[PDB]
RNA sequence: UUACAGCUCUUUUAGAAUUUGUCUAGU
RNA sequence: CACUGAAUCAGAUAAAGAGCUGUAA
């Protein structure tokens, strides 16, 4: 009746497996649910048994990220949620063929699997979507979504309950990208921001110093012969890349005989999201639109897979998987460490245990996959793409808002804990904002009052300091006070008389 | 027909001893190939069989008529 | 596997070199992509000299060493 | 052992005989050709179409002439025998190499590479 | 004035379709022709031929043969007879 | 008790132009202002006095009937005021201009409003999405705005301004509640009982077959003129309703047993190329079940694989002899659709299929009702002297086979009739349409409303005093709401018997 | 009515045939099983080479690029 | 796409090739059209015999499979490709 | 350009693509001779024939469909489409096969009734119809074919053999779309060729095929519940066999195949509830209502949904 | 640990390589070739010269292929050089099916 | 509730038969 | 330190299955 709940069933105080439950006056709201890409089995689901599935009224999910679109067909379907869930548009279409290829990776693992392809797409009739700025309204909730930039189709859901407004952000970006907006600050200001706090009190190399350092990389290895490999991800960061590739082939005319190649079957079958939503797109690409699609490219075509393609000469070949555990990044790897000339870029991350965090440190010989072990003589090259915030990123995106209330999300306990220490510091010498900063753990509930005026409305017979007598009529938190006659007018049902 | 397994990079710009049906041995500069085994070889011989040699240039090799490549030496 | 370019060939007289030392002439009326050919009006020279009509024939694509032309064929650049 | 890095090669190979001749890479054997040449050297990488690329032979010509070699590369079409070694177990050594696709194949995940 | 082309698969099919006495000349092996009726043949040009017989050039004799089915790597011509 | 007041500028009895002057306590919201086919006077002096008591211009279906006079009522009249419409009336409805300028500009000097007046009215312009809430900031404060699909052509929308309270003014024109191939309906429900409804009657009176009925007779008349060797014109728009054909045609040319792919298509607009790239861009903005086939197989609808879209007479020419056009625009008044008209005419084995009724004042109205052959049209060319513009007068003795086939997509008067008494507007007006019809729908919402309806017919340069007192002041619930039960929206769930003191904002105590 | 390759060879199975190959060897027997190849599996069979009978061989399973003819004999 | 080799033929369209066929027959002529499949079209051809004789033709068209090499001109061997 | 110059280059096209993309351009040919232009049907016949000794599977399936649509818009071209027909039926694809029972199925009702406008006839046609009755009985015998789709297509047929093969009455319930299909009774008996006694036994001698089919222990689930809607077809159309469709209906109700799951066993069960109840609507069943309002009760019908639907 | 089964309760191929295509091909002539395998039938296989035959194998067969391919082992091969028989012997031998012309059977 | 076309998927099996991936020239 | 990938061979093999969309009853 009073009190909000904000209770984190995931991401708290650890980057995966996102889950927020929202409870204020009877209503319950369940953000963004993902899996943990770094556990096994039904261990990798969020805290979805501290609740029940049974009574959460919406299902906002932010992108389409496994830690936050994963655990989805698992609890629309093999649950008991009866509930509305609400997606962007272009999240929805890659969502489909993004867990589609989860349930083909998850399949020649254990077979403890979570869900199947079959159980996939019989969650698809149940997902509506909504668009972006649009206000949706279920069971008494308004709520409407904002461009969150970090991915084509994420999203930051403002939650507006009985005149309480939160947003959560989920993971975005405020830096203008070649194919997507910055982060936008809402003309409407939240009492309860729930923040990501990826990197906490970590800094960016600049935009513009990062793709000049990443293509003058790409060209000093064609230049000397060689053949680049650039292991990504296949929807983060990969579409990105690629417009920086292509248009600086077209200011260059001497590299038009050497190709320019991305080798993923993901890629290609979400390559048609990026060439159709380009309203979720930024303002450079809607106006270049009217031209041709650059998404529909003009040096950069598909690698099937590397029997197709003779490796004569230098070529640029992208492919995924990022982290390089195998596939064709992996093949194209082997195939091509043993030689100067070549050229790996790490534009993506890294996690420690995989092939492309122990080439950092550059070992004098990597291991085959069959077992042989390869002389590593290409040349490595770490060049970040982050596509999140930093902290004068965070710190500026919190100063236009000025919520009274945040709380962290999405960001490992060391990192989460500074971004904490530095938030505070920054609010303890003025006196006139107040921002209270939380970093809650797994299970451990946020109590926040709101306690706010009931404001009704007259306006039937009783509209014309005397007495109000009459009939009541709550919608879902509106209050309207009438006539007893008034129920034919404005009410749908007029009256009730028995003989 | 040829795969990536049997390197035929490693001796490209080469010179290449190669083998016929026939019997005629080609000695050129390795160019360029295909996955046909079509050779582009470079200043060629034609050794027929006591054995006289012929000069032919630029032969384009089809990879039906190919039996054996052994290496004449490095690049000229 | 594209199919042979022999329609500048189409009802020209042909003189086909078969393999074996065997030649025929006469006029082509089709083919298909395994180059199959179909000769009306063929006739065989044999190896003696002596022209045999054999009528109208289908001739495998995989024993045709060369066709020449013994009309005049359009020419591309 | 070395497996190829073709999808597209290394199933010719798994749904044949060649993964026979691909487990014994490094033994020295005699290659008869198929225009009644000899071929006697080390098997290095031989693909899915049989090209066999010999390391060190003393390759023999049709009319008897020995001339020793120091590489050598048989196409695929012209090989009648592969003089496989006495110690070799030929079922044994074909189950090896499905072994080395079968943990290519699959290979593992991720945080467990290291 | 611009034909419809005759393709070979059509005029192997007349030949099924009018029980017209064929003459196939043989890939590199130019004494023997095999002469028969068509019965049938495949998507490989295989022919099933019916009375059929070798025809020496040199020897001439006629070998009765019958219900042969000829295949579809010896054939470089087709006569009709 | 604001002041609301709405002045039909133009676009009533059957002057099929829009213009509308809604004023909302000192704010003028002008709904929705176009011209008609041949471009009238008649409501640019209606527009030269209420071009500076203007702000908050709400746009709709994009066509030059709802946005036509808005590149001239920018670039000469000036206007410096917030233009609301959603992204494919942004998108769309530059695209008409840019051929209803180029339409004209092939065949006369046309200088009424140039391009440089259709980019300045179309950039500052907010591009909306539907049900986007915009709260007005200004002289027009409890303003918000919202609107809500109508589904007549792609991005199409009706309005709903709601002043703070429950002042709720709707404008829905020319709406749609059938859910068609690239469209879903309109709702009409997230409103409830307005304030005051701003409706057509346009079909109030019009029997409207059932679509699966006439995609019949399409079908018909498009492979019974091919058949019998001869062209097909069809006139619709240039991007609003060309998209339903284009998908109505292309579905029916993949999916025939039969080899329709030798009869070539094609789509004439001077920017046809942009019309099928945009509206593969707003699919977000169409049919739920046009969209769930994209987002389960990718295959993008507006990717036509047998649309052989042409640019001019060029590029017309140059497609197999029999074909399919679906011409530039839907009057045969200019553009190419007025000159495949000509060129084909006179030939018996040709079918000429009008798609959409026009003003009353045009050559394509005349050949829906009252079909003469032996008539009399203007001929405009121009020559190569740079060149100059022919104006000749021809008989042209009509011999192909003319047929309106009704691919408007509007709701018909059992439909625009049941929405309007499922509603309870508190206020109605019936705003476009004839006055034959008109009075149909007039005399249907005050006999089978309430006794409190009060529906109007202004008619032209008329003002209506559309104000009705229901005085409205907030009072908050003090002390206690515990000894209540509260009951809710749907049904009788509690009973929330409610008296109180006030202390004058008020407040209530027991 | 037409009677196609592989129906005539699956009513010719246990039947004697007399397979010839493209280079004069012919080998009579009784045909048991064959493949969509056309591979040959003969079984009693005995050789002719040059119209003569060179020998008893046995079972006999003729590769398909050999087989110039197939004849079925009584 | 096609390989190299094949490419370095369309680039000798137009040019005096030598043609060996699998028969022993040795084709001089200027070539006008190749395949991909290495169906050459040739014209004005001076061929040379298994048993050695000279006659001269007209216009040829030469079975890919049935060649053996072909002997581009030594002006291509400065090719774009084949450096 | 002309129709007969781009039929031409259309098979000028069609006969050098290699892969099952040739149907694309084949069907605009069919489009342009037996729609657009139909009187070039009898020039063009010979080439589109000449591709049912196909490579592919379904070029040789367009064939079928192609003979189907140019018989129907010309019956006099039957006289040369049937003998490229049975080599369609006789074909070793099982999926060219179940189109050429399909065929067989629209093409037996319109060739009887060519065979009977015909008052006089050449013996030519002669050659015909003895072609389309043998091979109209070789697809009965492929009720025995060891597959699936071979026995449901043919099923369909022997329902469409049964219905023409046996005459009319004042009760026969006949579909408008079913109406001016011939039938036994607007046959001729002084006809020269054909003769009544001949094709009244031929009628139900393919009866007794269909009726053994389905007493068969190893019956397939959806070659039963394709027979069982085939005997309300010969019911409702043919009230003469009334008597012994609801004999078959009470030999399977008593006697299920053990073979087939009970998933699919309460499918039959089903549908054999819907059949009984739409024949109880013919007022020919009226005589049998012992025996169907019977077998109703046990397969768990209340009394209401019976009594519902008494005419 | 326990956090799966409290999640449970709100629930309210076979490899294709060289040596399992070794016993298919039963209703073929390379099937029979397959018992071979089993039984341990002396195979005495014709190898073809450029035209015509070249020599005979005889050999305990081991391990099949769909071209014919095959690994004798206990081969004792009798061959003519282009009439002078030389005959070898070979401990493990490997025959691609190109050459085989017919798989004689002892 | 049946039957045909249109695209997206799942097991079984093919991917050894005419211009290069399993030989009538290796003269 | 930011969250998964060419499913055991060719851009078209063949049987048996599936689901959606549309149109014919
Ligand atoms: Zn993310
Ligand atoms: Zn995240």
């Amino acid at each position: 009746s009073d009190q909000l709940l904000i209770r984190p069933l995931g991401a708290g105080q650890e980057v995966g497996r996102s889950c927020i439950i929202l409870e204020f006056k009877g209503r319950k709201i369940m953000l963004d649910c993902g899996i943990h890409p770094g556990l096994e089995g039904m261990d990798a689901l969020p805290y979805i048994d501290l609740i029940d599935p049974a009574e959460i009224d919406l299902l906002l999910i932010s992108h389409f990220h496994l830690d936050h679109c994963g655990a989805l067909p698992w609890f629309l379907q093999k649950t008991s949620f009866k509930g509305r869930t609400f997606m962007t548009h272009a999240t929805k279409a890659i969502y489909r063929w993004l867990l589609s290829d989860y349930v083909k990776v998850s399949n020649i693992s254990a077979d403890d699997m979570l869900y199947t392809e079959t159980d996939l797409e019989e969650s698809m009739d149940k997902i509506e979507t909504i668009n972006f700025h649009e206000v949706k309204e279920v069971a008494g909730i308004k709520f409407w979504c904002y461009h969150a930039g970090h991915v084509l189709g994420a999203a930051m859901f403002m939650i507006e309950i009985a005149g309480v407004k939160l947003l959560y952000t989920g993971d975005f970006s405020r830096q203008e990208d070649r194919h997507l907006m910055a982060a936008e600050i809402p003309n409407i200001k939240p009492d309860i921001l729930i923040i990501e706090s990826t990197y906490g009190t970590h800094i960016h190399e600049k935009r513009e110093e990062r793709e000049a350092r990443f293509c003058n990389t790409v060209h000093d290895i064609v230049n000397r012969g060689g053949r680049g490999l650039i292991p990504v991800f296949a929807l983060g960061r990969a579409q990105e890349l690629l417009l920086i590739l292509d248009e600086y082939w077209q200011n260059h005319p001497e590299l038009h005989d050497i190709p320019i190649y991305y080798a993923s079957s993901l890629a290609k079958k979400c390559m048609a999201v990026y060439q159709t939503y380009v309203n979720a797109m930024n303002d450079k690409i809607r106006k270049q639109i009217n031209i041709n699609n650059p998404f529909v490219f003009k040096h950069i075509s598909n690698l099937k897979s590397m029997d197709h393609f003779d490796d004569i000469g230098p070529s640029v070949v992208m492919a995924s998987p990022g982290m390089m555990q195998s596939g064709l990044s992996r093949e194209l790897f082997e195939s091509w460490c043993t030689d100067k000339r070549n050229g790996v870029i790490i534009a993506g991350y890294c996690v420690e245990g995989t092939l492309a965090k122990h080439i950092m440190s550059e070992p004098e010989e990597i291991t085959t996959m069959s077992g042989q072990k390869l002389p590593l003589k290409m040349s490595v090259d770490y060049i970040s793409f982050s596509a999140h915030t930093d902290y004068q990123q965070t710190s500026e995106f919190i100063r236009a808002l000025k919520p009274p209330h945040v709380i962290l999300v999405h960001g490992e306990q060391n990192e989460m804990a500074r971004l904490k220490a530095a938030l505070i510091r920054e609010y303890e010498d003025n006196d006139e904002v107040h921002i209270e900063v939380h970093n809650p753990r797994n299970t451990e509930a946020v109590t926040l009052n709101f306690r706010g005026e009931k404001l009704a409305k007259v306006m039937g017979f009783l509209a014309d300091g005397q007495r109000v007598s009459g009939i009541l009529v709550k919608r879902n938190f509106n209050y309207h006070i009438l006539s007893p006659c008034d129920l034919s007018n404005y009410t749908d049902l007029a009256m009730s008389t028995v003989k | 027909t040829v795969g990536k397994s049997s390197k035929m990079l490693q001796h490209i710009d080469y010179r290449m001893r190669c083998i016929l049906q026939d019997g005629r041995i080609f000695i050129g500069t390795f160019k360029a190939f295909d996955k046909h085994m079509n050779l582009i070889l470079c200043d060629c011989d034609e050794f027929r069989k006591r054995e006289e040699k012929r000069v032919l240039g630029l032969v384009l090799l089809r990879g039906e008529n190919l039996v054996s490549m052994t290496v004449e030496g490095p690049p000229p | 596997a594209h199919p042979p370019e022999l329609k500048k060939f189409m009802d020209k007289k042909l003189s086909l070199k078969l393999n074996g030392g065997r030649h025929v002439q006469g006029i082509l009326r089709g083919f298909d992509p395994f180059m199959n050919l179909v000769i009306d009006e063929c006739v065989e020279m044999a190896t003696s000299g002596q022209q045999n009509n054999i009528g109208m024939v289908v001739i495998r694509g995989n024993s045709i060493i060369m066709l020449e032309a013994l009309e005049r064929v359009l020419e591309h650049h | 052992m070395a497996v190829s890095h073709s999808v597209k090669e290394r199933t010719i190979s798994e749904n044949s005989l060649i993964i026979l001749l691909q487990g014994l890479q490094g033994r020295v054997t005699t290659v008869d050709l198929r225009d009644e040449s000899v071929a006697h050297g080390r098997i290095d990488n031989v693909d899915a179409f049989m090209n066999i690329r010999l390391a060190k032979v003393t390759y023999t010509d049709r009319w008897g002439h020995q001339v020793k070699l120091d590489d050598l590369f048989v196409t695929g079409r012209n090989v009648r025998y592969v003089h496989i070694p006495d110690d070799v177990n030929i079922t044994s050594t074909i189950e090896q190499q499905l072994q080395i696709i079968h943990r290519v194949r699959n290979f593992g995940g991720k945080g467990q590479g290291r | 004035v611009q034909k419809v082309m005759v393709q070979p698969i059509n005029l192997i099919f007349r030949y099924l379709q009018n029980r017209s006495r064929i003459q196939v000349w043989l890939y590199e092996q130019v004494n023997m022709r095999i002469e028969g009726c068509i019965i049938g043949f495949d998507e490989y040009m295989n022919l099933v031929l019916d009375d059929a017989e070798e025809i020496h050039s040199k020897t001439k004799s006629r070998k009765q043969l019958g219900r042969i089915m000829l295949k579809g790597d010896n054939i470089t011509l087709l006569q009709s007879v | 008790t604001s002041i609301i007041k709405l002045t039909t500028l133009s676009g009533v009895q059957e002057e099929s132009a829009l213009c509308y002057l809604l004023q909302v306590d000192e704010f003028r919201f002008l709904l929705d202002c176009g011209w008609d086919e041949h471009f009238s006077m008649d409501i640019i002096d209606s527009l030269r006095k209420h071009v500076h008591q203007i702000d908050a211009v709400l746009l709709s279906h994009p066509d030059p009937l709802h946005l036509g006079a808005l590149p001239y009522a920018v670039g000469k009249l000036g206007l410096n005021c917030a233009i609301y419409a959603t992204i494919p009336v942004y998108k769309m409805g530059q695209m008409f201009m840019y051929d209803l300028y180029q339409s004209r500009h092939n065949t006369e000097d046309f200088t009424l409003f140039t391009l440089d007046d259709v980019d300045a009215a179309f950039d500052k312009i907010q591009q909306l999405k539907f049900s986007q809430i915009v709260n007005l900031k200004g002289k027009g404060h409890g303003l918000s705005i919202t609107p809500l699909p109508a589904g007549h052509m792609i991005g199409g929308t009706i309005w709903k301004i709601v002043k703070d309270g429950e002042e709720e003014i709707v404008y829905a024109v020319d709406f749609n509640h059938k859910r068609e191939i690239h469209l879903n309906g309109c709702s009409l429900e997230m409103l409830s009982r307005p304030s005051l409804l701003i409706t057509d009657s346009f079909n109030a009176t019009y029997v409207q077959p059932r679509r699966k009925q006439r995609d019949e007779q399409l079908l018909t008349n498009v492979l019974e003129t091919l058949r019998g060797d001869g062209n097909v014109l069809i006139a619709v728009d240039t991007a609003g309703r060309v998209l339903e054909l284009a998908q109505l045609l292309d579905q029916i040319w993949r999916t025939k047993d039969a080899g329709l792919g030798v009869y070539s298509l094609a789509l004439l607009n001077n920017v046809s190329y942009n019309v099928v790239e945009f509206s593969k861009s707003q699919v977000e903005w169409m049919s739920d079940k046009l969209m769930r086939c994209f987002e389960d197989k990718r295959n993008n609808p507006f990717q036509f694989r047998h649309l052989s879209l042409c640019h001019g007479l060029s590029d017309l020419a140059r497609v197999p002899s029999p074909k399919v056009v679906l011409a530039s625009q839907p009057d045969l008044e200019c553009g190419f659709s007025r000159d495949l008209f000509i060129q084909w005419c006179q030939d018996p084995k040709n079918s000429i299929i009008l798609t959409y009724r026009t003003t009353p004042g045009t050559l394509a109205r005349f050949l829906i009702d009252n079909p003469s052959e032996k008539i009399t049209e203007i001929e405009l060319r121009k020559r190569v002297k740079p060149t100059k513009c022919i104006s000749t007068t021809e008989s042209i003795e009509i011999k192909a086979r003319v047929t309106y086939i009704d691919y408007e997509g509007r709701s018909d008067g059992d439909s625009i009739k049941k929405i309007i008494n499922q509603m309870k507007p508190r206020q109605l007006i019936i705003v476009h349409g004839p006055p034959e019809a008109s009075q149909d729908l007039a005399e249907c919402c005050r006999a089978f409303g309430g006794k409190d309806i009060k529906v109007y017919m202004p008619k032209l340069h008329e003002t209506v005093d559309a104000t009705s007192e229901t005085h409205i002041y907030q009072v908050r619930l003090k002390d206690s709401l515990v000894s209540s039960l509260q009951f809710c929206k749907a049904k009788d769930a509690e009973l929330a018997w409610i008296d109180g003191v006030l202390d004058m904002i008020p407040t209530l105590e027991p | 009515l037409p009677l196609n390759p592989k129906p005539f060879l699956n009513g010719l199975t246990g039947k004697p045939v007399m397979v010839k190959l493209k280079w004069g060897m012919e080998y009579k027997g009784y045909l048991v099983s064959v493949d969509g190849y056309m591979n040959m599996q003969l079984a009693n069979t005995e050789e002719y080479i040059d119209g003569a009978l060179s020998g008893h061989l046995g079972e006999v399973l003729i590769r398909c690029n050999n087989v110039l003819y197939i004849r079925g004999v009584e | 796409s096609i390989g190299v080799p094949i490419k370095v033929l369309h680039e000798a369209e137009g040019h005096i090739v030598t043609c060996e066929t699998n028969t022993g027959e040795v084709y001089r002529g200027k070539l006008i059209e190749a395949e991909d499949n290495m169906n050459c079209q040739m014209s004005n051809i001076t061929v040379t015999y298994r048993d050695g004789r000279v006659a001269q033709l007209e216009q040829v068209y030469i079975r890919g499979s049935k060649i053996r090499f072909l002997i581009l001109p030594d002006m291509l061997k400065n090719a774009p490709m084949l450096k | 350009m002309t129709t007969s110059e781009r039929v031409v280059d259309l098979l000028n096209q069609a006969a050098l693509i290699t892969n099952d993309s040739k149907i694309t351009v084949l069907k605009q040919v069919q489009e342009l001779i037996i729609n657009k232009d139909p009187t070039l049907l009898d020039n063009f016949l010979d080439e589109i024939i000449a591709f049912q000794a196909d490579k592919s599977i379904e070029v040789r399936k367009f064939v079928i469909g192609f003979i189907e649509e140019a018989c129907k818009r010309d019956i006099e071209l039957l006289l040369k489409l049937i003998a490229n027909l049975n080599m369609l039926l006789r074909d070793e694809n099982v999926n060219v096969v179940k189109k050429a029972i399909l065929t067989m199925t629209q093409l037996y009702k319109v060739a009887l009734q060519w065979m009977v406008k015909s008052r006089v006839i050449s013996e030519l046609q002669e050659a015909c119809w003895d072609m389309v009755s043998a091979m109209a009985g070789d697809i009965i015998l492929l009720l025995d074919s060891d597959n699936d789709g071979i026995r449901t297509h043919a099923i369909k047929f022997v329902e469409g053999l049964i219905v023409t093969l046996s005459p009319r009455m004042a009760d026969s319930e006949i579909p408008r779309r079913q109406e001016h299909d011939i039938s036994l009774d607007r046959i001729p008996r002084d006809h020269p060729y054909i003769q009544y006694n001949v094709l009244w036994e031929e009628g139900k001698a393919a009866l007794e095929q269909l009726l053994k089919f389905m007493v068969h222990p190893a019956i397939s689930s959806i070659n039963l519940t394709t027979a069982l809607g085939s005997l309300a077809n010969i019911a409702r159309q043919r009230p003469m066999f009334m008597s012994e469709v609801i004999q078959a209906y009470e030999t399977l109700h008593a006697n299920l195949p053990p073979t087939l799951a009970k998933s699919q066993v309460s499918s039959v069960r089903k549908n054999l509830k819907l059949h009984l109840l739409s024949v109880l609507k013919h007022p020919a069943s009226l005589e049998f209502q012992a025996q169907i309002t019977t077998l109703l009760v046990d397969l768990g019908t209340p009394q209401a949904e019976i009594a519902r639907n008494m005419p | 640990p326990e956090r799966i089964q409290r999640l449970r309760r709100l629930m309210v191929k076979a490899p294709r390589n060289v040596l399992t295509r070794m016993p298919l091909h039963e209703g073929s002539p390379l099937g029979e070739l397959h018992r071979c395998i089993r039984e341990g039938v002396k195979v005495n296989v014709h190898i073809r010269t450029f035209k015509g035959l070249r020599g005979v194998c005889t050999g305990f067969l081991v391990a099949f292929d769909k071209f014919w391919n095959m690994a004798l082992t206990d081969v004792d091969e009798t061959y003519r050089k282009p009439q002078q028989v030389f005959t070898r012997h070979i401990n493990q031998i490997f025959i691609r099916g190109e050459n085989v012309l017919l798989v004689h059977l002892a």
